[PDB]
């Protein structure tokens, strides 16, 4: 992955790869989140949203859509998702 | 743009709403080290990678690393290296050169600089692999 992301000059993908390799040892490393991030790094937002809703990552999809300043679509998404914290 | 302020130009560009105009507006906003206007331009352009880059940049302390990282982000690595040399602390320069994937330049930098055996050996092994590929 690093060789492929290095043979062509890319900066965001290599940063995400560094995050993935740092989080692989400790955390669960659920492939759904990283698949959604890969899809969202392109312009295909809806495919990333579908993949993120697929397994169970509603809240993080909500939070990643909020930073794009589209609070309306993020609200449509947060109507369905829950917050299992306390 | 070069004469009037930022909000007026924003509302002026709003009617046109073109990709090139938004890109130039964001470039100017980043050049003046303004992030709010840059974030507005990037959301109006609907670019998620730019938002991620800006979020990564905003959590910085000094005034010099932000400029060098922006320069490296646009297309220019030499300017970033020069500003790194200005601020010293060359380990950031060597780490950025390793991250970008250029192995000849880091080999040139490490030679006669510090004498680190392990880093030089790893860099030479990586360069040999790159040449073999």
């Amino acid at each position: 992955a690093r060789k492929c992301y290095t043979r062509i000059k890319k900066l965001d993908f290599i940063y995400l790869l560094e995050k993935a390799e740092k989080d692989f040892k400790k955390n669960t490393f659920v492939e759904g989140f990283y698949q959604g991030e890969i899809y969202a790094l392109q312009t295909k937002f809806y495919e990333a949203e579908n993949a993120l809703t697929k397994s169970n990552l509603a809240s993080q999809a909500k939070e990643m859509w909020i930073i794009l300043k589209e609070f309306d679509k993020a609200m449509r998404i947060t109507d369905t998702g829950a917050s299992p914290i306390n | 743009l070069y004469k009037k302020s930022m909000q007026e130009m924003f509302i002026v560009i709003k009617q046109h709403d073109n990709d090139c105009l938004w890109r130039v507006y964001a470039k100017k906003a980043l050049e003046d080290n303004d992030f709010d206007s840059a974030e507005n331009a990037f959301v109006q352009c609907k670019d998620y990678a730019s938002l991620k880059f800006l979020q990564r940049v905003r959590e910085l302390d000094d005034r010099e690393r932000q400029r060098a990282e922006i320069q490296c982000y646009f297309n220019k690595v030499e300017e970033a290296e020069e500003i790194y040399n200005k601020i010293e602390r060359r380990d950031l320069s060597i780490q950025m050169r390793m991250k970008l994937g250029d192995w000849a330049q880091v080999v040139d930098q490490i030679r006669e600089g510090t004498g680190q055996d392990v880093e030089l050996q790893k860099a030479r092994l990586e360069l040999g692999n790159y040449y073999a590929e």
